[PDB]
Order: structure tokens, then C-alpha cells, then sequence
């Protein structure tokens, strides 16, 4: 299973962000608002979660052979991931998620504060003009082989377009001592 | 905005 593909718990669905390693042990990053739901996932057991304030969570794979260090492009191909980086305003980026597949756009702001109402407030989010829909959360924000973020939320949809916010992946990797595969 |  690669970045952008579906991960579920009971009737809930989110997307995998990036497969990573913690001291050689295969894990998967996704959104914290997703991991808050349950400890039991289709791919394994949750070992960390942080939402709101932040929006990241980590799951240890039941099957280490499934930790595919790529992003699925929804056209039968995958993008290889090799490093993690920080986004910059104007960067050309792509997002992969299980509801809308692959979409592209550019980073329009950094360190955005996002008020999700009853769900709470998140800080330090990457802002883009890429659309997303429910189910896309946790999926991959990347530029070529560089991982940048995890889909958190936004406004609009993929028909009318919208604004989306992402948790910077570097903060999630350092929270857990992980490295992208 | 809302969480997806």
C-alpha cells in the first residue's frame, strides 16, 4: 500500500500519507484527526496521534512487506519518494488521496491557522489551491520524490475547486523519530 | 474549512 491509498477503521476512511521507518520498523503517517478515531486500522495498529493543534498520527504496519515507499498516482503508476522537505510559496505540488485521486496546484501560503469549529484549531499549516474532498485526509502532498505534507482539510471541492491545508511532514517525522522510505 |  502506497501514499494516497485508502486506510479504514470500521466505517471510516482516510488516506495513507507516507510509509516511514522508526528504527527499522515500518509505519505509516496519516492525519491525526483520522488516528484519533480508533487504534485499529486495516493496515495495523495506531502508535501515535496528535489532533488538533497538530494534524498527524502514525500506524505500525501489521505487514512490513506492505510499506511501499512511493505515492500512488491513480493512473496505474507511482511516484518514488526519497526525502522529506519543506514547502515554499509558489511551489508546484501534487496531492494524492482515496476520494479524488491525484490533483495538482501550487502552495499559496505557509503557517496558516485553520479553525475547524467544533473540531478545533490547527496551526502552522501549508496552504494550497489544490482541491480535496472528505476521505482525502492524511494523503500525500509531494513535489517529485520529495514528501512535503499530509492532507488535513479545506473548503470547496474538486468540481468548483477550493483551498486545502496540509500538516508539514517534517514535524510529524521528528515527533516520532521517523524517516521516509 | 473542515477536516477531510
Amino acid at each position: 500500500i502506497a501514499g494516497g491509498e485508502a486506510i479504514t477503521t470500521g466505517g471510516s476512511r482516510c488516506s495513507l500519507g507516507f510509509n516511514v521507518s522508526v528504527n527499522g520498523v515500518a509505519h505509516a503517517l496519516t492525519a491525526g484527526h483520522c488516528t484519533n478515531i480508533s487504534a485499529s486500522w486495516s493496515i495495523g495498529t495506531r502508535t501515535g496521534t496528535s489532533f488538533p493543534n497538530n494534524d498527524y498520527g502514525i500506524i505500525r504496519h501489521s505487514n512490513p512487506a506492505a510499506a511501499d515507499g512511493r505515492v500512488y498516482l491513480y493512473n496505474g503508476s507511482y511516484q518514488d519518494i526519497t526525502t522529506a522537505g519543506n514547502a515554499f510559496v509558489g511551489q508546484a505540488v501534487q496531492r494524492s488521496g482515496s476520494t479524488t485521486g491525484l490533483r495538482s496546484g501550487s502552495v499559496t501560503g505557509l503557517n496558516a491557522t485553520v479553525n475547524y469549529g467544533s473540531s478545533g484549531i490547527v496551526y502552522g499549516m501549508i496552504q494550497t489551491n489544490v482541491c480535496a474532498q472528505p476521505g482525502d485526509s492524511g494523503g500525500s502532498l509531494f513535489a517529485g520524490s520529495t514528501a512535503l505534507g499530509l492532507t488535513s482539510g479545506g473548503s470547496g471541492n474538486c468540481r468548483t475547486g477550493g483551498t486545502t491545508f496540509y500538516q508539514p511532514v517534517t514535524e510529524a517525522l521528528s515527533a516520532y523519530g521517523a524517516t521516509v522510505l | 474549512p473542515a477536516p477531510y
